[PDB]
RNA sequence: GAUGUUAGGAGGGCAAAUCCGCCGAAUUUAAGCAUAUAAUUAAGCGGAAGAAAAGAAAAUAACUAUGAUUCCUUUAGUAACGGCGAGUGAACAAGGACCAGCUCAAACGGUUAAUCCUUCGUUUGGUGCAAACCUUUCGACGGAAUUGUCGUUGAAUUAUUCCAUGAAUGCCUUUAAUUUGAGCAAAGUGAGCAGGAAUGCUUCCCCAUAGAGGGUGAAAGGCCCAUAGUUCUUUUUAAUUUAUUCAUUGGAAUUUUUCAUGUCGAGUCGUGUUCUUUGAGAUUGGAGCACUAAUACGUGUGAUACAUUUCACAUAAAGCUAAAUAUAUGUAGGAGACCGAUAGCAAACAAGUACCGUGAGGGAAAGAUGAAAUAGUACUCAGGAAUGAGCAAUUAAAUAGUACCUGAAAUCGUUAAGAUGGAACGGAUUAAGAGAGAAAACAAGUAAAGAGGGGAAU
RNA sequence: ACGGACCAAGGAGUCUAGCAAAUGUGCAAGUGUAUAUGAUUCUUUAAACAUUUUACGCAUAAUUAAUG
RNA sequence: UUGUGUUGAAGCGAAAUACGUGAGUUUUCGUGGAACAUCUCCCUAGUGCAGAUCUUGGUGGAAGUAGCAACUAUUCAAAUGAGAACUUUGAAGACUGAAGUGGAGAAGGGUUUCUUGUCAACUGUGAUUGAACAAGAGUUAGCCGCUCCUAAGGGAUAGCU
RNA sequence: AGCACAGUCUUAACGAUGGAUGUCUUGGUUCCUACAGCGAUGAAGGCCGCAGCAAAAUGCGAUACGCAAUGAAAAUUGCAGUGACUGAAUCAUCAGAAUGCUGAAUGUAAACUACACCAAUUCCCUGGGAAUAGUGGUACUCCUACAGAAA
């Protein structure tokens, strides 16, 4: 806003969003952590990895908790354990949820994650 | 051409569109210039970005009465001041080898101005602490406390106008 | 301003009269759907617009400094006058004095919340509410030119 | 699937030997692909990558040795020379640019652009 | 002088928007057209840079004089030029932006080239992990140079004061900025309704140095990215801090007094003549040719040719030089009271692409399913197959089925009603139909008793 | 007489320079702050504000080829 | 400036005891699935179409009409197949008639060659055929050419312009 | 089981055809800011390649949709395969390495992968041992230096 080096322009922003590199995608697919988690760490939001257990707030399944099977940076959607849905053929696939509509509980924690937490602190 | 209008004298028979400058950049350009000036001032810590110019009388029968800043002080005036040209150049003052004096009064005025300027100015030493007297015209190097005091006071730009 | 060579980058010329087609310039050659078609001219697909817009149009308007000053004065006067203010749309039913004068303590406020509270205390609660309400998505293509929201002036 | 840091230590001959082996392997893979097979068709890419890495390592080593050989000595092979834009190369060194005539230098020494706080 | 695949090097081409030379039109205007005008333009060719070019007075002025260029405001649409027609058209001053000056040649120095360069080196430093740079002084062996490099900017001589110098010990601090990348970054995922899904509607909360913008299954300050703000590091560049001692080689500015009046750019200026260019007018600049100078008492300007003479201002015929100034090119940012897929670049898409032209060249059309195809049509029946149908199936929605958003008009199909003797439609006024409708086209209130909603009094 | 098979979209007195009268507005023997500077101006801020602790334009005088 | 929206916006189609002299405005139903207004004032514009042998894109009547008439000419049976006048095989009858729809080559073309598939479109009728589409595969030289020489000529070296 | 003549024209409903309108929009547009040369150290341009399954575009160059290194950092995915539990999978950065053949193109040539000539060249190990017909170089003008001849 106040710094005239970064563009406000809507179109530009949209372009950036769509064409972001993988790292950028990873960064922007962050999710809110639970109240307890927040209390524990000065962190408000973390980029969600694989073995994180999440609770969904928005959508058709607005309360079904479960671990994340896969995250998709191409479509900006994470996939939960039991958000299963049969396709037309009958093949079972996961319903993709945007990280915004989800709040994470149990955290997958590696050295990198620890470092990130420390940085946040 | 028709009716009682002035005869058309709009010189647009050439490919004028090829050379239209619209100054959308005016105010912004000015701002930029100002910024640059500020930067320069900062770089030249304490010293004034502006150089001393002598008051001179404008030529022609129509501007004769008016006086304005001329570029450069003339050897004679420098001499009067008690300054070398080179020394003057090194300091704040512009020197003009080509300008000549035909007015004694004018010369006197110029020298007075120079004197005033000299009085106003305090010289920071070339090497730190080491207080040494100037060459030919340049005054003296003052001590540190004095310099500090001077700095604390507002640098006036009244002489340069 | 539209680009200078817009619609006119073509070498198209008119076939003349005896071909049973209008005499607008036509794109030369063949093979393409573009070949044979009307060239420039405001009526033609892919033509130049009528009077293409130019940077040298007068954008700014010089106004007499004095005039400007006068205008400012008038505005100030209006602001002083409660009725005028009311007309202008501000919710001034709950304010004692409309030339609103507040203590220098205001110049030192450091928190938006505090400011809001002060405003509320003054009587502008309603006004504030209105302002809050009035952020809304603009009708039209403005949305696409960095003018997405419209907000009333408090 | 050998990576760079393991190869920096190995002698050049050994590296060469490794490379040849890799090449041979690649050839075999290619042959297999050519024949009616799809078993190890995806293994080849990795091998190729490895080979490339090896080549890079060896090349770097070669370069280093060359550099060592041609340390100083005024002129140098144009590759080992500091490759920079032609214009820049042409351009005089800053020192050269600076170099003033003697009288000028003297003048500078005498009357430098002094700071003259005006109050 | 040739010659060398000798040793070391450089030029060539691409790219142009601004830039600098050349070269060079015509359409056009003059209501014709020939001078003019277009235009010292386009094209052509050659050359540079981040700017280029210009630039340190053979300047203007006629003043109480100004003082390199450039650029802006202005002079000024003025002086002037112009079949004195159409048209064209400066400069000085003045107000600014910015301001910077200089070195060759010539004079001088022969108790001596004091210079310069190639190659080979030699040894203290400072950074960097390396790679590398960055500086430091010192000699060789060659050359170049007396057809002239370097010092001096008249020459000495006095007083004054600086500047370089080298070694020991000495310190490397505190900030201000400025510019790069970084992190960190306030507060709801609360009722209820409707919905496929809130970011909506009510209502109870808050945060805001952050209520730009984007995303998120509909409008979100509080869901996420980012934003306001800061906390580092990067770039340099100011201020502040610590300098102190000893060695003398060299130089400089004034200031005295002597003595010296030096030097100052030639097929060049200039004139004549031709052509061009100019606002330049008995020629403004330039150029070709012919002629061809003067030494500072010179000779060149001082806008009418000339003679005789003043006066004022300059010091041509060698060169360099930052700043302001310009950019439709390229890249990278940021914008809009701009355009919204026949618009906007030709090009929102595998666009300078397909395709056309022998070739120079020409040159398109073409975006959108949904929130989600990790819901893209399963299955059954009829079909050679496409397709169709389903009691089946994804979806909120398939008349959203990939030619997929919305789906107009022309045109065509089905159904119904009607009309119909070589047009049809139409206007005016009815008519019979066929649809529509109740907000004037009737019923306020009163009573019995249900369903709701309110407001007030105490 | 010409143009029009039909339909949809596009499709034509515009913009700048200077002058003019008209009218509005401010100021008014003045007026216009030109460039440019200045700011406790910086999302908007390419605007707005300010004008140095006798600039110039047009007008206030005309007239003459002209010294005037 | 004060509002309308997923209890459905714009648009579109039909209308309406609708209002306006009129441009229009407003409303109802249906579709639609996301925005939309300002008339409170005025500010700005690439601002209003029936025509331009207008431009572009679409669509008609003509019209199921003109036509699908050079190269003498086909027929029967069978096969493949969903389906055969124009695919294949046999049997006739025929033509091309060595100045050949025969062999080879050049220019030009560029995978058209070949096998196995094969039919969305194309193959102006059909088509199971194909120079179409798909997957592969195919061009082997000391001797055949190019490669070497010079020709008309061309591009340059030295100059000179 | 019956019954409408047909056609032409008109109206309404529901469809076809078409892609208008509306709504969008990773594009343009102008303006502003900032920087601004690439090349014999082989450029721009053009060919030829390069993926496991690979046309175009995009990216790259015989190390060929990438290598190293740095900063992130668990995925990548149509399948096959490769990785994590951090020089590895993927990005970003890019300084190191590498950069086919050409093209100013520069050995002579050019509808040639034609042809000369001078170096044989290259790699390994701490002077030998391996290799390859492979790699360099050789244009024209010019400059400085050197060389030995000429007058
Ligand atoms: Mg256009
Ligand atoms: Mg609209
Ligand atoms: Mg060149
Ligand atoms: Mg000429
Ligand atoms: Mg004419
Ligand atoms: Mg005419
Ligand atoms: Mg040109
Ligand atoms: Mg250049
Ligand atoms: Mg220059
Ligand atoms: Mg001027
Ligand atoms: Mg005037
Ligand atoms: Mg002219
Ligand atoms: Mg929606
Ligand atoms: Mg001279
Ligand atoms: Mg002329
Ligand atoms: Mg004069
Ligand atoms: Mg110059
Ligand atoms: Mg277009
Ligand atoms: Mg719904
Ligand atoms: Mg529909
Ligand atoms: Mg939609
Ligand atoms: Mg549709
Ligand atoms: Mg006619
Ligand atoms: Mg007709
Ligand atoms: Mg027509
Ligand atoms: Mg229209
Ligand atoms: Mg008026
Ligand atoms: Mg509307
Ligand atoms: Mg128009
Ligand atoms: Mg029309
Ligand atoms: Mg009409
Ligand atoms: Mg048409
Ligand atoms: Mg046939
Ligand atoms: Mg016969
Ligand atoms: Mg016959
Ligand atoms: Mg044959
Ligand atoms: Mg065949
Ligand atoms: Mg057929
Ligand atoms: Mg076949
Ligand atoms: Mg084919
Ligand atoms: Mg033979
Ligand atoms: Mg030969
Ligand atoms: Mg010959
Ligand atoms: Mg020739
Ligand atoms: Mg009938
Ligand atoms: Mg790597
Ligand atoms: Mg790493
Ligand atoms: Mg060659
Ligand atoms: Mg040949």
């Amino acid at each position: 806003k106040f710094n005239k080096q970064k563009s406000s322009s809507r179109r530009k922003m949209r372009k950036a969003h769509f064409t972001a590199p993988a790292g950028l995608r990873r960064k922007i697919m962050s999710s809110k952590l639970s109240k307890e988690l927040r209390l524990k760490y000065k962190t408000r939001s973390l980029p969600v990895r694989k073995d994180d257990e999440v609770l969904i707030c928005r959508g058709h399944n607005h309360g079904r908790e479960g671990k994340v099977v896969k995250i998709n940076r191409k479509r900006y959607k994470i996939y939960v354990e039991r958000v299963t849905r049969e396709k037309v053929n009958g093949e079972s696939t996961f319903i993709g949820i945007h990280p915004s509509n989800v709040v994470l509980t149990k955290l997958k924690v590696d050295k990198n994650r620890k470092k990130i937490l420390d940085r946040k602190a | 051409v028709a009716h009682n209008n002035v005869l058309p004298n709009v010189h647009l028979h050439k490919w004028w569109q090829h050379r239209v400058r619209v100054n959308f950049s005016k105010n912004i350009k000015k701002k930029k210039r100002r910024l640059l000036r500020e930067k320069r001032r900062k770089a030249n810590g304490g010293t004034p970005i502006e150089k001393l110019h002598p008051i001179v009388h404008c030529p022609t029968q129509r501007y004769n009465f008016r006086t304005r800043l001329g570029k450069g002080f003339t050897f004679e005036e420098l001499k009067g001041a008690g300054l070398t040209p080179r020394a003057a150049q090194t300091i704040g003052i512009c020197y003009d080898k080509r300008r000549k004096n035909r007015s004694e009064e004018s010369l006197t005025k110029n020298v007075e101005r120079l004197l005033k300027y000299k009085n106003s100015l305090v010289m920071i030493p070339l090497k730190k602490n080491k207080a040494k007297k100037g060459i030919g015209g340049i005054p003296a190097d003052a001590d540190k406390n004095t310099i500090k005091e001077f700095r604390n006071k507002k640098p006036l730009l009244s002489i340069f106008k | 301003a539209v680009k200078l060579g817009a619609g006119y980058e073509t070498s198209a010329e008119s076939w003349g009269t005896g071909r049973a087609v209008a005499r607008i310039p036509r794109v030369p050659g063949g093979g393409t759907h573009r070949a044979g078609q009307g060239a420039f001219g405001n009526m033609c697909r892919g033509g130049g617009m009528f009077n293409p817009t130019k940077i040298w149009r007068r954008w700014g308007r010089k106004v007499n400094l004095k005039e400007k000053r006068y205008a400012v004065c008038s505005s100030i006067a209006a602001s002083g006058v409660t009725s005028l203010v009311l007309a202008r749309g501000h919710r001034i039913s709950h304010l004692k004095e409309v030339p609103l004068v507040v203590s220098n303590d205001i110049e030192s406020l450091s928190k938006t919340k505090e400011a809001v509270n002060f405003l509320v205390s003054l009587g502008l609660k309603d006004e504030v509410n209105r302002l809050v309400k009035s952020k809304k998505i603009r009708a039209g293509k403005g949305k696409m030119r960095n003018r997405k929201y419209k907000i009333r002036n408090g | 699937n050998v990576k760079a840091y393991e190869l920096r230590t190995l002698k050049k001959k050994e590296l060469l030997d490794k490379l040849d082996e890799l090449k041979k392997e690649l050839s075999g893979l290619r042959i297999s692909k050519a024949l009616g097979n799809s078993a190890k068709n995806s293994k080849i890419h990795g091998v190729r990558k490895n080979v490339a890495r090896v080549l890079t390592v060896y090349n770097q080593k070669r370069k280093m040795e060359l550099r060592q050989l041609y340390k100083n000595k005024k002129f140098k092979p144009y590759n080992l020379r500091k490759k920079l834009t032609k214009n820049k190369r042409l351009q005089l060194s800053p020192k050269q640019k600076a170099a003033m005539t003697l009288r000028q230098k003297k003048k500078v020494q005498n009357f430098p652009q002094r700071k003259y706080l005006v109050v």
